[PDB]
């Protein structure tokens, strides 16, 4: 579940 | 008991035989009574029989090649609601001949000769009667397809901010509120946002397209310029007022109709 | 009996759209307006159209053609003025036509304003006098508004019709009782018969009426009149495969009749025949209920052929024919027998000693139902 | 821990918002709210996993009382039924035995 | 009544919320409430579900495994009763019939 | 908690 929006995060770094 | 011998010679049709067998039910508990009358409920259980296998072939067909999905659309039903509706009819008439079958067959009809397969048979069928799984696919491509209202009440050539299919959520919303279903808060919020604007969007709307119908003419004609450009500039800045509005704005309510009546007199 | 008469279908116009509304002229009998929903083979084509038919004449051509960008779907002629024919479309307005005009576009239009109706208007009528009276049309979204029918470009009245702390109903049918102006009756796509009033403290939506389990596709009041009164009568029809008789006295319906395999589309009484209504359905059968013979099966049933689903039906004024409109586009007329359409003298006794006891009956099998 | 429709749709709607915010303003709106919403998230989970072992406890223990309280009935009853079978066993033929130990005194 | 672990998870997104608020706008959270609002509500709401299931549960249980006690306790009685009754059976039927073999004599 | 977070927004709108 954390992982979805970590992945939201990650898209631009 | 010879006051309901005279069955087959009062009722000629199976319908108000079923009438007078369902007015009189609570005799047929005594056991006399209950083995008095054989030779009708063979015939009654196969009438049942025939009318469950006529709603078996009518289910065979599918909503989508049957009649009742093009009756349904003529009458602005949404396709989703008028297949929960059509799948819960066929239910109903479904539990109106179990309810029938127990009417003439008495109580404890369920562990009968005939009445074990046409209990059994009616659950297998109910099994696949139930709407939850459309339901929830329909949720799910709503949850999907965002269809956001928020924004600046024009795009740019002109035009409104507001695609015109968002109406048919909100009517799939009143539809199966209706029915039972349980909506998320979040379609039901944005439903109330679809239709509160709607009709200040189709005037918006009616009005920008009216407005380049006129352009058109306008731009055509050139001679009678110098005459109809005292409002163009008019309608050009109530364009330009319009341009900072946004949908969330609650100044919008006194101008859609100041652009209307504008627009209608340089119609004139 | 019941008997085929007539058929009326236009290649050019009427294929391949379904019929939406059937109206018959009170000042010239033998005239019928009908409406269509739009040809999704023919964009170029109109979205709605209505054609006027003839029955003095033998020409299958019919005899007025009009249409609108937008699809009407409910369509009818004007009480007091001969010459106009309105109608009502999907994206909301009151069109106007008049056969005195030679253009076939729609010579008045309301605005599609706020003010005004901008969901799907499915209900328009004119109600009132010669020297007074007004046109009253209800879309789909509750919104009800009055017109004068000389000036249309704003609406006179109008109020949304809710209920159960503000809820807007779905209003679909309508029907007016003989004699009345300000009181009326509703359907409902929520499947629940309200009453309205149109003006006065208690404007707006009254009572529930409650019974229906599936949406109400057709209402009409009772219109035969003779010895006994019977106006506090009207019959729904709707989705749930019944049709229900209910009384403006109960709250709850006095018979349902079940004779149906399908969906159930429009009811309305005969005018001359005090107990006497007929219903279409989804395959084509037209059924007639004569409720002094017999409460559980029609008295005449007919198929069309090749079995289409029936939207609209409509009697004439005369009572003596009755016009149908089917899925593919073809109305088809038939007129029934002197045995059936013609009412004794004791009619509206028989009738009047009918009613009571259907209701007993109902009483009975709610009591039965209840223990 | 298997996620709900509700709970994955409910985070449907919070990735939107968030994805919206994102967009509309800068990076820095989530860095600091989604850690403290994921774990609320998380808590949903596992309060309804929680919730339908109750559920599914209070069914199975619920029909094990209606099946003891019968069963104990009907082991009463038939007890009973051995009680009084025994008294009109012993006095019957006790009265016999009776007679039978006079007839053979004599 | 208010939870205390949703009351604390609830002062993080407002210490949050005051933070995107003060920092950007007005408008960072105003498509935010009544999501936010859904799920805290949710979340005390099946927790205040929970809260009676645990006790109704306990009762139950409780008075199940009395229920157990007493109905093992009655199975007892029953077959000691049987037993009994088959042993008078038996003796008595015994010297009864030890009695007529004496009549005999 | 409708009002907390309400008040959370109208304490400088």
């Amino acid at each position: 579940l954390a992982s979805f929006f970590n992945s939201l995060l990650s898209k631009k770094t | 008991t010879a006051r309901l011998r005279d069955q087959l010679g009062t009722a000629k049709n199976a319908n108000e035989m079923f009438r007078i067998f369902s007015r009189f039910n609570a005799l047929f508990v005594r056991p006399h009574i209950r083995g008095a009358i054989r030779e009708y409920q063979t015939q009654l259980i196969q009438r049942v029989k025939d009318d469950i296998e006529s709603l078996h072939d009518k289910f065979k067909v599918q909503y989508p090649q049957s009649q009742a999905c093009k009756m349904s659309h003529v009458r602005d039903l949404p396709p989703v609601s008028g297949s929960i509706i059509w799948a819960k009819q066929i239910d109903r008439q479904l539990t109106a001949y179990m309810k029938r079958v127990e009417d003439v067959l008495g109580k404890g009809w369920e562990n009968h000769v005939e009445g074990q397969k046409l209990k059994q048979d009616g659950d297998s069928f109910r099994m696949k009667l139930n709407t939850q799984e459309i339901f929830d696919d329909w949720a799910r491509k709503v949850q999907q397809r965002n269809l956001g209202v928020s924004g600046r009440i024009f795009t740019i050539k002109l035009k409104v901010n507001f695609l015109p299919e968002i109406i048919t959520l909100s009517k799939e919303v009143r539809n199966l509120k209706w029915l039972g279903f349980r909506v998320p808060l979040a379609i039901v919020n944005k439903a109330h946002q679809a239709n509160q604007l709607y009709p200040f969007a189709i005037s918006l709307i009616e009005s920008v397209r009216t407005y380049e119908r006129t352009c058109e003419k306008v731009e055509e004609r050139n001679t009678i310029s110098l005459l109809v450009a005292g409002l163009k500039k008019e309608v050009q800045a109530l364009i330009a007022e319009g341009i900072a509005l946004v949908w969330e704005s609650y100044k919008l309510d006194p101008y859609v109709q100041r652009l209307a009546e504008t627009v209608f007199n340089f119609q004139e | 009996k019941l008997s085929l008469n007539r058929q009326f279908f236009d290649e050019r116009w009427s294929k391949h759209r379904v019929v939406s509304c059937l109206d018959w002229s009170s000042q010239y009998p033998e005239l019928l307006v009908a409406s269509y929903n739009n040809n999704e083979d023919a964009p170029h084509e109109p979205d709605g159209v209505a054609l006027v038919w003839n029955m003095k004449y033998k020409k299958t051509t019919p005899e007025y053609v009009f249409h609108c960008q937008s699809a009407v779907m409910s369509a009818t002629f004007a009480k007091f003025h001969p010459n106009l024919v309105v109608g009502g479309t999907y994206s909301g307005q009151i069109v106007l036509w008049d056969n005195r005009s030679n253009k076939r576009t729609p010579v008045q239009r309301t605005p599609l304003s706020a003010a005004a109706h901008t969901h799907p208007v499915y209900c328009v009528n004119v109600v009132g006098t010669q020297n007074a009276h007004n046109l009253i049309s209800i879309s789909t979204d509750g919104k009800i508004c009055s017109w004068s029918l000389d000036m249309l470009s704003h609406p006179q009245d109008s109020m949304e019709l809710v209920h159960k702390q503000s809820k807007a109903v779905a209003v679909t049918s309508m029907s007016f009782p003989v004699g009345d102006v300000n009181n009326f009756v509703v359907g409902s796509e929520e499947g629940s018969v309200y009453t309205a009033c149109r003006h006065g403290s208690k404007a707006g939506i009254s009572e529930m009426f409650e019974g229906h389990q599936g949406p109400i596709t057709g209402i009409h009041c009772h219109a035969a009149v003779g010895a006994v009164d019977f106006s506090h009568l009207f019959v729904t029809s709707s989705f749930d495969w019944t049709v229900k008789l209910w009384s403006t006295k109960n709250n709850k319906p006095l018979y349902s009749f079940e004779d149906n395999a399908g969906y159930v589309y429009d009811v309305m009484w005969s005018p001359t025949h005090p107990a006497l209504f007929a219903c279409v359905d989804g395959m084509g059968r037209l059924d007639l209920w004569n409720l002094n013979n017999d409460t559980e099966v029609p008295t005449a049933s007919i198929s069309v052929e090749g079995n289409p689903a029936l939207n609209r039906v409509r009697w004439t004024h005369s009572g003596r024919e009755i016009a149908v409109g089917d899925s593919e586009g073809q109305i088809v007329i038939y007129d029934v027998g002197e045995q059936i359409a013609v009412p004794r003298n004791d009619e509206w006794a028989r009738f009047g000693r009918t009613l009571a006891e259907i209701n007993a009956n109902r009483a009975d099998a709610e009591e039965e139902a209840a223990t | 821990s298997v996620m709900s429709e509700r709970v994955s749709g409910l985070a449907g709607s919070i990735y939107r918002e968030f994805e919206r915010l994102i967009h509309c303003y800068d990076e820095e709106v989530v860095k600091e709210l989604m850690p403290l919403v994921v774990n609320v998230l998380e808590n949903l989970d596992s309060v309804l996993s929680e919730n339908q072992e109750h559920e599914v406890e209070l069914e199975l223990l619920r029909e094990d009382n209606e099946q003891l309280l019968t069963q104990y009935e009907r082991e009463k009853a038939l007890r009973r039924q051995a009680e009084e079978k025994f008294i009109e066993f012993e006095d019957a033929l006790e009265q016999e035995k009776k007679e039978l130990q006079i007839q053979v005194e004599h």
